[PDB]
């Protein structure tokens, strides 16, 4: 029957004050319950809801229902409330979670932080021209990968996967490895890696040198 | 014939009261009865399918 | 498969590729609205005609 | 609230049984119901299509089984969770540290009153074998970053399994420094990064080294760093 | 005999053009095969062949 | 708000006035503390703090 | 009711968008800052947060 959805697909609010995030279905009688989950880290309970309520923490998050609408909100949310939002109520032929609606503290606006990395250096087996790009430190993410590379605009050719958010700053990596063959390390003397990114809807790059 | 039954499976459907007075989707979706012999006898069609694995 | 700038509810999917069959019941969904796409099975147990 | 515990991380390969383990204390000793949730590599909570609450019976959703085979039990304190002849997909973290989850519409129901939580459990399926980052860009080169503005730092590339040690000049740069962690790369292999971001006229004055160990294998690296903006790269 | 259709083709319905159990050779076949035409009295015989014949297992 | 009482003493509910698992220390509290006690709007998280009572055993 | 905005983003009615001091930074802030969202009843938490500019020795 149903499966839960939760109005909010995107929101980013300030240090401080509230949110108001929502989930409905056409029916409850037997609670769903609001659980948060930080990012790379376990769930944890906030709320129950179709008539009364419990929590496991003193009374800064907090949350109700009314029809066929249940609700989540966060007082004073300047902690490590970078989060991710969900609900269940398990029974029967399925149900399941909401989808997860994802909530963030708006960090200071910056360009893209990415970098550039010298490989294996001095050996020529094979593989030994893998340098890396990666994603950092910018929001939201509107954003895809680019490289300019063989002095041309570059894609395929490469060896990918995503790597966890910048600890100590607020966002998402992943580490695309110029896998090229063998001598490709030195044939073409500069590297530049780029995002692509629907709000700012044009590059930011850095490059280097063999020595800088 | 006899062997129709491998281009052909199961289903869920929905079912006005799956016994706790709820309705659901269910496996054993319960689709016509048909009542026409008249020692009494009832013929039953079920979103299940039986005598197969 | 992935698509890159869009939510959760901007986006919707089902299974599709059907190699086996349903009777064509009401309270399921048709395929098409076209003249579907069929097979038939011979229903067990007849009417006989007998002495109680 | 009802203090909860799991077995530790496992590495694994397809077609073998995996004996995970959760415990469960304080009240409790039979099993509040507890549930083996399941969430795949940094997906939305898409759960275990296996096990529901357990305690009396192995049930599970109307999912798992049909593709990978699944069960769990009911000791005292303590809910044995098996998963056998799994496929690489099966790679997840387990979160058995969880609440009652009242089965709506067959059976029977449960309560509010106190809540229940905690920490999850990784098994790690997998293709790769035992190798340290060390030995692929750190050992022949020196690591340098050229940002000019403030971009500057260095990299770690393709150990396996976990854990990274990485270290820096005196240690005391680790109060300074930023660090990035992995995930398991769709080759069965991690990925780590770690900065010292600061503008040029903050940063310039000192000299810089880096240091990485992989302590399930011991192959230890030490090496000089060259940030653009200092003159030890000039 | 009675003849049974696919397309461009047509073929005494007894048995398709195709291998015997052709179902078992393409599952998707059917819903090709009883699209354009099922209503003649040889698709009868035609459905029976198309799910039961003689693998190399098998003879009479 | 209000609170609960106990023979000579008045005091807050929702933690005990005997030391913490008070049921399974002393099981016969209840034969001391609810003669006409039952009254106390506090006694709710009085019988809270009790029985479901955070034993040493649990964590927050 | 649901949260204000600053025109800019959808940001909620009170939070300093990067930093205190607000007017105090530049005198014409009100001028882009306090126009209309004011008819939103969480804007009066801002005329807290703006006004008590709170300057690194404004503390709790």
């Amino acid at each position: 029957e149903i499966v839960l959805t939760q109005s909010p697909g995107t929101l980013s609010l300030s240090p401080g004050e509230r949110a108001t995030l929502s989930c409905r279905a056409s029916q409850s009688n037997n609670y769903l319950a609001w659980y948060q989950q930080k990012p790379g880290q376990a769930p944890r309970l906030l709320i129950y809801g179709a008539s009364i309520r419990a929590t496991g923490i003193p009374d800064r998050f907090s949350g109700s229902g009314s029809g066929t609408d249940f609700t989540l909100t966060i007082s004073r949310l300047a902690p490590e409330d970078f989060a991710v939002y969900y609900c269940q109520q398990y029974g029967s032929s399925p149900l399941t979670f909401g989808p997860g609606t994802k909530v963030d503290i708006k960090r200071t606006v910056a360009a893209p932080s990415v970098f550039i990395f010298p490989p294996s250096d001095e050996q020529l087996k094979s593989g030994t021209a893998s340098v890396v790009c990666l994603l950092n430190n910018f929001y939201p993410r509107e954003a895809k990968v680019q490289w300019k590379v063989d002095n041309a605009l570059q894609s395929g050719n490469s060896q990918e996967s995503v790597t966890e958010q910048d600890s100590k700053d607020s966002t998402y990596s992943l580490s695309s490895t110029l896998t090229l063959s063998k001598a490709d390390y030195e044939k073409h003397k500069v590297y530049a890696c780029e995002v692509t990114h629907q709000g700012l809807s044009s590059p930011v790059t850095k490059s280097f040198n063999r020595g800088e | 014939n006899f062997n129709v039954y491998k281009a052909i499976r199961p289903y869920l459907a929905h079912c006005p009261d799956c016994g706790e007075g709820h309705s659901c989707h269910s496996p054993v979706a319960l689709e016509r009865i048909r009542n026409e012999a008249t020692d009494g006898t009832l013929k039953i069609q079920v979103s299940l399918q039986i005598g197969i694995k | 498969k992935v698509i890159n700038n869009c939510k959760v509810d901007q986006c919707h999917a089902a299974v599709t590729n059907h190699k086996k069959w349903q009777y064509n019941s009401p309270l399921v969904p048709r395929n098409a609205e076209l003249g579907d796409r069929k097979g038939k099975v011979h229903i067990p147990f007849p009417l006989a005609n007998v002495t109680c | 609230e009802v203090q909860l515990v799991q077995s530790g991380a496992e590495v694994k390969k397809p077609g073998s049984s995996v004996k995970v383990s959760c415990k469960a204390f304080g009240g409790t000793f039979s099993s509040y119901a507890i549930t083996w949730v399941r969430q795949a590599p940094g997906q939305g909570l898409e759960w275990m299509g296996g096990i529901i609450p357990i305690l009396g019976t192995t049930d599970y959703a109307q999912k798992f089984q049909g593709r990978v085979t699944i069960t769990a039990d009911k000791s005292t304190s303590t809910a044995y969770m098996e998963l056998s002849s799994l496929r690489s997909e099966d790679t997840a973290v387990y979160y058995c540290a969880r609440d009652p989850p009242t089965h709506g519409g067959d059976f029977n129901y449960y309560y509010y009153g106190v809540a229940v939580w905690g920490q999850g459990t990784t098994v790690t399926v997998s293709s790769a074998s035992t190798k340290g980052p060390s030995v692929f860009p750190l050992a022949p080169s020196s690591k340098s970053t050229s940002g000019g503005t403030a971009a500057l730092g260095c990299l770690v590339k393709d150990y396996f399994p976990e854990p990274v040690t990485v270290s820096w000049n005196s240690g005391a740069l680790t109060s300074g420094v930023h660090t990035f962690p992995a995930v398991l790369q769709s080759s069965g292999l991690y990925s780590l990064s770690s900065v010292v971001t600061v503008p040029s006229s903050s940063l310039g004055t000192q000299t810089y080294i880096c240091n990485v160990n992989h302590k399930p294998s011991n192959t230890k690296v030490d090496k000089k760093v060259e940030p653009k903006s200092c003159d030890k790269t000039h | 005999p009675v003849m049974c259709l696919l397309a461009n083709t047509t073929f005494p319905c007894s048995q398709p053009p195709c291998t015997p159990c052709c179902y078992e050779k393409e599952p998707e076949e059917t819903l090709r095969m009883l699209e354009d035409n099922v209503m003649r009295p040889g698709y009868y015989q035609l459905l029976q062949a198309s799910l039961t014949c003689s693998p190399h297992r098998q003879r009479r």
